[PDB]
DNA sequence: TCGCCCCCCTTCGGTGCTTTGCACCGAAGGGGGGC
């Protein structure tokens, strides 16, 4: 074969990420992986006069026990040339979310027998840690497309077509959809006769080279306020600064006769009578609540922001926008190990669900806002990813004011 | 000699050329001790002579060496250095003696001159050209270049490391059960056979270096314990350090200063309880490193306390891979942290201490669960895994805060261990107002150009205050104003703000901070009973709050 | 009058907020130690 040449953007040079430390069965499996896919061919040991890197780890599923290894690639995509600028981006299907259940499998592999540009390859060295740094760290880089870049799927892209072409033909009405390493499958089959037909696909990949999951249940939570029929003076200044932030997202939403009610220097537990005029605004502004917002719409030109709340006992809201206070969905998420005795766990599998929602919805992750310390979450998150991509994330330390999603 | 080792090839930063910087003066000796290397330098083809064509140049030295007979050239590459493209480093950390298990047969060995026997890219060469002058100007200089890694050069570190890993890794691979740690030109060679065996393979390993051209002379091959490495002394069953001289002196300079708690935090690693914060408090707003400081009374205290620790004799263990890591963790206040880390008791295998201050206001709590992510990355780069901890928190006071703190936080296995002081939460935020308490509403402005503003409060029982303030900010004044209503309310207090920046801060809970005015409100909530905090928006006209914000006005 | 790595402590400067200072964060200064 011959390669695709590929660029960097203008004025951007490639990834320059320390490794961080890895425990003792990670560091064994990457030594393990690495070494076969050198004795193939697939990488090949570099010195460090290539000045570029980037971390790397392994991660291993639920069910299936074998390590997999993940290069966090997310700053050398950042970099990488767009291909729907040399339109070779692959395009999301607007049936996938309407699916009865929908199966991930694992294709990266197919990607290793597609060699990449020798001027490109510089930009993909990663290097494997010592323990107790009895040696210096030993460092790879790809020859051929590597998992996790976003430029693999856009030059395969030709080629997985041909080789789905037969099944989607023979099965109009599965939706396959290729993200990153990953393709995301839907069927209206039964919960049992759709398995078996996952199995069709993976002996056809196999002749060359997660879970189910259920849109239906993707239950959005909305605004709601509480139903007393006692209500303090503390009750009323809650519930009015809730709404009064809701004016920022919904139209038509008013505080000013909730407001009265506590007219005066008042206690916070003394108990107001509600005016019928209060009753008024009350049952109102609830029906707004009620329905979704009026005039808000997906654009793929510009990106997904995912904001996440902990509520406790093991709850966890979050909203995906694009435009401040539209937001395109808003939800909860629910902890399910049975222990319920950790918070980095339960957000680390809160990003994989709802960055998995956003690529079976819209075709691509969120950037994530993270209600948590850059370092607590550095300690512990890998022990817990088993997606083989990795989401944009920011940190956040912002307090409620409003109990607003709860 | 010089390594057939393939040259690593190099290059220069995209547009720019070679350097070109005339030599400086050196001393009589400086020259006889170069022109010795230079000449024997060139006789074993470690430089070759050049001449004008060549256009770059750059200066050279000589320093002493700890071998006390030797002197070590270097040439003043600080130019070529900006201009030499840039390496990613593959020395990724420093091994640890705590990090070694127990073997049988233990060897060190060194290569001698080991950046001279490793080659230069041919292509490259031309710019490390230089000159060496002899006295002041009896002559010139005549002009070489190098045709190995010179000492100076950016990149020589890196190429010397790497051509050690490919002439080691056959030998490795052949011997997995033989452990070579290998750091710069130094190796420590650990095995579990006997001493017979163990120097059969010390020999085979030392020929190999030798065709490759890495010799490993007697005067630097250890054989009997103890060994001397990374600045440790290795025992069969036990490690030290090398003896740590603390400065002793009448009258201290910042750099001094600077220089001592260098040494109580190397010192740190194996001496339990050691302590800077006094110390290096007396760093802060100086302005020269001669200036100098006199020690408060608290940094003598700690002085003299490091130092009664430190003329106890102490030891570090090896790691047991056979049993667990267990991590221990006291407090010593104001934001001090010790640890161990042992796995039998009394049998360290090292110590340290934690003592940075993250953030303008924070908790006990939050610290101590840095001083764990701390130890836990630790762990991980020196044995490969986390330690079970023993912490002075209750499993009560933990819940307490994982519950009521809104970001996600977490600590794995921990026993709790009864070490006090012990790790509190010194007040909790009532979840619902308290009946019978005082109802506070207040708010404080401030005018940005001005700079002068009033915080103050009105409440349900008819109470009402207003204070002018000078020289504040919009965000002070709002702490100013729970100053005030803590201030003069009763041991169960209601308050209710405008401010989320002054909701946000104390609803974290924290007990200490940079700020003298966020000091002065947590010492009135530690003594309060209960306290409830309410936020409203500002100037929708809210019962209470619009009141006390006109009153303000 | 040098190079490369780790650690700590202090300082400084850039970024972003429904900001007008404030809090965060990384880099660069000093020190320790290694070869
Ligand atoms: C680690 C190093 C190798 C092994 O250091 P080393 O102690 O084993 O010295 P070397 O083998 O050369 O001589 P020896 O083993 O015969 O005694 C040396 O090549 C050079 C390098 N190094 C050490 N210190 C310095 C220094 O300050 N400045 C520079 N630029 N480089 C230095
Ligand atoms: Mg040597």
């Amino acid at each position: 074969i011959e390669t695709v040449p590929v660029k960097l953007k203008p004025g951007m040079d490639g990834p320059k990420v320390k490794q961080w430390p890895l425990t003792e069965e990670k560091i064994k499996a990457l030594v393990e992986i690495c070494t076969e896919m050198e004795k193939e061919g697939k990488i090949s040991k570099i010195g460090p006069e290539n000045p570029y890197n980037t971390p790397v780890f392994a991660i291993k599923k639920k069910d299936s026990t074998k390590w997999r290894k993940l290069v966090d690639f997310r700053e050398l995509n950042k970099r990488t040339q767009d291909f729907w600028e040399v339109q070779l981006g692959i395009p999301h299907p607007a049936g996938l979310k309407q699916k009865k259940s929908v199966t991930v499998l694992d294709v990266g592999d197919a990607y290793f027998s597609v060699p990449l540009d020798k001027d490109f390859r510089k930009y993909t060295a990663f290097t494997i840690p010592s323990i107790n740094n009895e040696t210096p760290g030993i460092r790879y880089q790809y020859n051929v497309l590597p998992q996790g870049w976003k430029g693999s799927p856009a030059i395969f892209q030709s080629s997985m077509t041909k080789i789905l072409e037969p099944f989607r033909k023979q099965n109009p009405d599965i939706v396959i959809y290729q993200y990153m390493d990953d393709l995301y499958v839907g069927s209206d089959l039964e919960i049992g006769q759709h398995r078996t037909k996952i199995e069709e696909l993976r002996q056809h990949l196999l002749r060359w080279g997660g879970y189910e999951l259920h849109p239906d249940k993707w239950t959005v939570q909305p605004i709601v306020l509480p139903e007393k029929d006692s209500w303090t003076v503390n009750d009323i200044q809650k519930l009015v600064g809730k709404l009064n932030w809701a004016s920022q997202i919904y139209a038509g939403i008013k505080v000013r006769q909730l407001s009265k009610l506590l007219r005066g220097t008042k206690a916070l537990t003394e108990v107001v009578p509600l005016t019928e005029e209060a009753e008024l605004e009350l049952a109102e502004n609830r029906e707004i609540l009620k329905e979704p917002v009026h005039g808000v719409y997906y654009d793929p030109s510009k990106d997904l922001i995912a904001e996440i709340q902990k509520q406790g006992q093991g709850q966890w809201t979050y909203q995906i926008y694009q435009e401040p206070f539209k937001n395109l969905k808003t939800g909860k998420y629910a902890r399910m190990k049975g222990a319920h005795t950790n918070d980095v766990k339960q957000l680390t599998e809160a990003v994989q669900k709802i960055a998995t929602e956003s690529i079976v919805i819209w075709g691509k992750t969120p950037k994530f806002k993270l209600p948590i310390q850059k370092e607590t979450w550095e300690a512990w998150w890998t022990e817990y990813w088993q997606a083989t991509w990795i989401p944009e994330w920011e940190f956040v330390n912002t307090p409620p004011l409003v109990k607003l999603w709860y | 000699p010089i390594s057939p080792i393939e040259t690593v090839p190099v290059k220069l930063k995209p547009g720019m050329d070679g350097p070109k910087v005339k030599q400086w003066p050196l001393t009589e000796e400086k020259i006889k001790a170069l022109v010795e290397i230079c000449t024997e330098m060139e006789k074993e083809g470690k430089i070759s002579k050049i001449g004008p064509e060549n256009p770059y140049n750059t200066p050279v030295f000589a320093i002493k060496k700890k071998d006390s007979t030797k002197w070590r050239k270097l040439v003043d590459f600080r130019e070529l250095n900006k201009r030499t493209q840039d390496f990613w480093e593959v020395q990724l950390g420093i091994p640890h003696p705590a990090g070694l298990k127990q073997k049988k047969s233990v060897t060190v060995l060194d290569v001698s001159a080991a950046f001279y026997s490793v080659p230069l890219d041919k292509d490259f060469r031309k710019y490390t050209a230089f000159t060496i002058p002899s006295i002041n100007n009896e002559t010139p200089g005549i002009r070489y270049q190098y045709n190995v890694l010179p000492m100076g050069w950016k990149g020589s570190p890196a190429l010397l490391q790497s051509s050690m890993t490919k002439i080691l890794e056959p030998f490795r691979k052949q011997n997995p059960d033989i452990v070579i740690y290998q750091y710069m030109d130094d190796l420590y060679v650990g095995s579990d056979l006997e001493i017979g065996q163990h120097r059969t393979k010390i020999e085979e390993l030392r020929q190999h270096l030798l065709r490759w051209g890495f010799t490993t002379p007697d005067k630097k091959h250890q054989k009997e314990p103890p060994f001397l490495w990374m600045g440790y002394e290795l025992h069969p069953d036990k490690w030290t350090v090398q003896p740590i001289v603390l400065p002793e002196k009448d009258s201290w300079t910042v750099n001094d200063i600077q220089k001592l708690v260098g040494k109580l935090n190397w010192a740190s690693q194996i001496y339990a309880g050691i302590k800077v914060r006094q110390l290096s408090k007396l760093l802060r707003g100086t302005k020269a490193l001669t200036e100098v400081v006199p020690l408060t009374e608290e940094a003598e205290l700690e002085l003299a306390e490091n130092r009664e620790i430190l003329k106890e004799p102490v030891h570090g263990v090896y790691y047991d891979p056979s049993k667990d890591l267990i991590a221990e963790i006291q407090k010593q206040g104001q934001g001090q942290w010790t640890y161990q880390i042992y796995q039998e008791p009394f049998k360290n295998l090292k110590t340290g201490k934690y003592a940075r201050m993250k953030g303008a206001h924070t908790n006990d709590v939050k610290q101590l669960t840095e001083a764990v992510q701390k130890i836990a990355t630790e762990s991980i780069v020196i044995w490969g895994k986390t330690p079970k901890f023993k912490l002075p928190i209750q499993k009560e006071t933990w819940e307490a805060w994982w519950t009521e703190y809104w970001q996600a936080t977490w600590i794995p296995e921990w026993e709790f261990v009864n070490t006090p002081p012990l790790v509190k939460l010194w007040y909790q935020l009532e979840k619902e107002p308290i009946i019978g308490a005082e109802t506070f509403y207040v708010d404080g402005a401030a005018n940005r150009e001005t700079k002068l503003g009033k915080a103050g409060y009105v409440t349900d029982r008819g109470r009402q205050k207003v204070v002018p303030l000078t020289d504040t900010t919009n965000q002070k004044t709002e702490l100013q104003a729970i100053h005030l209503a803590l201030q003069d309310s009763g041991l169960e207090v209601n308050i209710v703000t405008d401010s989320q920046y002054a909701l946000g801060i104390i609803q974290a809970q924290p007990d200490k901070s940079e700020s003298e005015l966020v000091s002065q409100i947590i010492e009135q909530l530690i003594k309060k009973e209960k306290v409830y905090l309410a936020w409203v928006p500002a100037h929708k006209g809210i019962g209470g709050n619009e009141q006390v914000d006109k009153l303000v006005s």
